[PDB]
């Protein structure tokens, strides 16, 4: 779903 | 069903240390970044720390860098808040949610108190009855930390009831209240108890309070 | 850090009434990403709305919220009774992630003047040595209500507190309970304790008083 950040990216 | 579910919470003296935890069911935790959010006493909400599906990567607000880790068991499908070197301004209500951002799913908060101050069971005064209403009530004074639980009847008596919100004496002491408004001619016709408790220091009173 | 700035501070409006509450940032919230929760009173908080304008699950369609940038507007169409409680708004734009300071929504409802009742202080708390004595206000609207006490008629300044109830939700009124605190020695020394209410539903301060 757009504007749901369910996780974090990796960095 | 979502269930999000935080330990750990209680009193802790300054500079000392806490963990929390949250467990979680009810939706495939590995999918997701899981979150901590805090709320002192009647302010707003505070985001403190994020951590990563995997584990892989955290994030913490500036106020808790290098005294706060976060940590997650995707094994036990659990949450960790490990809370080192704790101040006064730590003291909230801390939950846990899930999401990176925003948050749909939250827990029901733990409270986190961090004082100096011992712990001290309240004790219970009965306030007696003397329109045609009655009042009567019951005063849980003197008490730390936070909170206390107030019923009537074992929870029968819900209507009429009031109970308010502690205040913060200037000894560092709570005090509440708790009252009920019933007809004045039910006074002789009825049985009125306050069932009070005081987790933190393990104090349970049921207290009866009489007309004049 | 992107500050978030909710207004008004308070809202009160009668139910099926339009609400309009807003939330400035001071910086552009990129992506549109700034979600709205309610928090009603001992509860966590609830995600209305995401990605500035979409509804989260099961939040009815009258929780509408629009906006870019720096602008961000969160309208209810028609209150309903369910809705009235505090209003967070939050971005994750950019880290780190920042909540507003929240907007209190409070149903506005007719005039209704307090009951008022004062408790001296029990046998059981002088016996311990202090002395409480309790004014009562019950079930009255609006919130806004002066409580003085007296002792043998002299007004008492800086030795009492107050909590107020939340909105009662089947008649919407407030509830408040004072306590004045002296020392046993002092109680003892006077006669007349009395708590003079002041109310707009009250055509003039109405007094409760007892005789020690
Ligand atoms: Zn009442
Ligand atoms: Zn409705
Ligand atoms: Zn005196």
């Amino acid at each position: 779903a757009e504007g749901i950040l369910e996780d974090m990216p990796v960095d | 069903e979502v269930q999000l579910l935080e330990s750990g919470g209680g009193l802790v003296q300054t500079g000392g240390s806490l963990r929390l935890s949250c467990a979680a069911s009810g939706f495939t935790f590995s999918s997701y970044a899981m979150t901590w959010v805090r709320q002192a006493p009647g302010k707003g909400l505070e985001w403190v720390s994020a951590i990563r599906s995997q584990g892989d990567r955290t994030d913490y607000a500036d106020s808790v860098k290098g005294r706060f880790t976060i940590s997650r068991d995707n094994s036990q499908n659990t949450l960790y808040l490990q809370m080192n070197s704790l101040r006064a301004e730590d003291t909230a209500v801390y939950y846990c949610a899930k999401n990176w951002a925003p948050f749909d799913s939250w827990g029901q908060g733990t409270l986190v108190t961090v004082s100096s101050a011992s712990t001290k069971g309240p004790s219970v005064f009965p306030l007696a009855p003397s329109g045609g209403t009655a009042a009567l009530g019951c005063l849980v004074k003197d008490y730390f930390p936070e909170p206390v639980t107030v019923s009537w009847n074992s929870g029968a008596l819900t209507s009429g009831v009031h109970t308010f919100p502690a205040v913060l004496q200037s000894s560092g002491l709570y005090s509440l209240s708790s009252v009920v408004t019933v007809p004045s001619s039910s006074l002789g016709t009825q049985t009125y108890i306050c069932n009070v408790n005081h987790k933190p220091s393990n104090t349970k009173v049921d207290k009866r309070v009489e007309p004049k | 850090e992107i500050v978030l700035t909710q207004s008004p501070g308070t809202l009160s409006l009668s139910p099926g009434e339009r609400a309009t509450l807003s939330c400035r940032a001071s910086q552009s919230v990129s992506s549109s990403y700034l979600a709205w929760y309610q928090q009603k009173p001992g509860q966590a908080p609830r995600l209305l709305i995401y990605g500035a304008s979409s509804r989260a699950t099961g939040i009815p369609d009258r929780f509408s919220g629009s906006g870019s940038g720096t602008d961000f507007t969160l309208t209810i169409s028609r209150l309903e009774p369910e809705d009235f409680a505090v209003y967070y708004c939050q971005q994750y734009g950019s880290s780190p992630w920042t909540f507003g300071q929240g907007t209190k929504v409070e149903i506005k409802r007719t005039v209704a003047a307090p009951s008022v009742f004062i408790f001296p202080p029990s046998d059981e708390q002088l016996k311990s040595g202090t002395a409480s004595v309790v004014c009562l206000l019950n079930n009255f609207y609006p919130r806004e209500a002066k409580v003085q006490w007296k002792v043998d008629n002299a007004l008492q300044s800086g030795n009492s507190q107050e909590s107020v109830t939340e909105q009662d939700s089947k008649d919407s009124t407030y509830s408040l309970s004072s306590t004045l605190t002296l020392s046993k020695a002092d109680y003892e020394k006077h006669k007349v304790y009395a708590c003079e209410v002041t109310h707009q539903g009250l055509s003039s301060p109405v007094t409760k008083s007892f005789n020690r």
